[PDB]
């Protein structure tokens, strides 16, 4: 369902990483598979060349957390007008205060420790449930 | 509008009622004071801080800064914000 | 240009926001209408420094980009009971414990 579209018009773009975090740029490609690209350092752009109707989302390169494209989940290059590249900018979401929560933890105790941890068992489960690619695609579908 | 939510060592934090809103835990507490027994002030400031953050940055096209904790405070941060479902 | 702070005194803890360019006599305004004592009983401090009412919140240092959501800052509150003000007094917030082995 989630699948970029074979339609061989070029499309530039400029991925502008306002996040303080390593982006990882993934394109969804013809048969809805995630494909990964180079990261964006912190507060870097790359001008790079895509195609309309393609499909793109962008996650904290270590941790997989989610991360926003002009306000959204997902990014399709548009028609560019008057030879003007199109914005993607990427930005933290608000995360939760819970889920802000399991990413410091998460960042700090290796797996193997998290049981070691001493709090209730339902959020031992919530530190295992990693942010995942193929996990929010199935959410989104 | 203003209410008051005292931490586990008395400490008194007096927020917006909307702000607090933020927690459905603390919607249904209320329905204009809170005593929480098992959020110490420190995790509880914290908590205070964040609804600032949230109510702030939210359907803001502004650029959104890293919300802070310090990793002394993560794990009792982690069961408050469980808690609260925020 | 919005400021974030954190009105504390004793064990009480106000978390409201204020313009740059708002006074300090406007902030014990806002007090006034929270902890209902007008602002002739009160003092506000930035850390030991007894503040002047007709002063801007900028002027005595609280900016939007150090005073922040996410990081307020605390203004100290005082009250006169009677005749004199008392010393301004802030109850520190509990400490967390030692990081568990683990972190
Ligand atoms: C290294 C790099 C190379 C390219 C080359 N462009 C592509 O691969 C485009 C992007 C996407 O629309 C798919 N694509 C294609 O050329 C089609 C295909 C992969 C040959 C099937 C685009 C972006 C980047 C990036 C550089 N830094 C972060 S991403």
């Amino acid at each position: 369902v989630l699948r970029s579209v074979n339609s061989r018009e070029p499309s530039q773009v400029i991925f502008c990483n306002r996040s303080p975090r390593v982006v990882l740029p993934v394109w969804l490609n013809f048969d809805g598979e995630p494909q990964p690209y180079p990261t964006l350092p912190p507060g870097t752009g790359r001008r790079i060349h895509s195609y309309r109707g393609h499909l793109w989302l962008f996650r904290d390169a270590g941790t997989h957390d989610g991360l926003l494209v002009n306000q959204t989940e997902l990014f399709v290059p548009s028609l560019n007008v008057d030879g003007q590249p199109i914005f993607a900018n990427i930005t933290l979401p608000v995360y939760t205060l819970k889920e802000r929560c399991l990413q410091v933890v998460r960042s700090l105790v290796k797996p193997e420790n998290y049981r070691r941890l001493d709090i209730v068992r339902s959020l031992y489960e919530d530190l295992e449930d990693h942010p995942n690619v193929q996990k929010d695609l199935e959410r989104l579908t | 509008m203003y209410v008051k939510l005292i931490s586990s060592d008395g400490h008194e934090f007096i927020v917006k009622r909307e702000h607090a809103l933020t927690s459905g835990t603390i919607k249904a507490m209320l329905s204009n004071e809170v005593n929480f027994r098992e959020i110490p002030s420190h995790v509880l400031s914290k908590v205070c801080m964040y609804f600032t953050y949230k109510v702030r940055y939210t359907n803001s096209s502004t650029e959104i800064p890293e919300f802070p904790i310090a990793p002394e405070i993560a794990l009792e941060l982690l069961m408050a914000a469980n808690f609260l479902d925020c | 240009m919005d400021v974030f702070l954190m009105i504390r005194r004793h064990k009480t803890t106000i978390f409201t926001d204020a313009k740059e360019s708002s006074t300090v006599f406007e902030l014990k305004r806002i007090v006034e209408g929270i902890l209902k004592r007008p602002p002739d009983e009160q003092r506000l401090y930035k850390d030991d420094q007894l503040l002047d009412d007709g002063k801007t919140l900028g002027e005595c240092g609280f900016t939007s980009q150090t005073a922040r959501p996410q990081a307020p800052a605390t203004v100290g509150l005082a009250f006169r009971a009677d005749d004199t003000f008392e010393a301004l007094c802030i109850e520190p917030f509990s400490s967390p414990p030692e990081l568990p082995d683990v972190m």
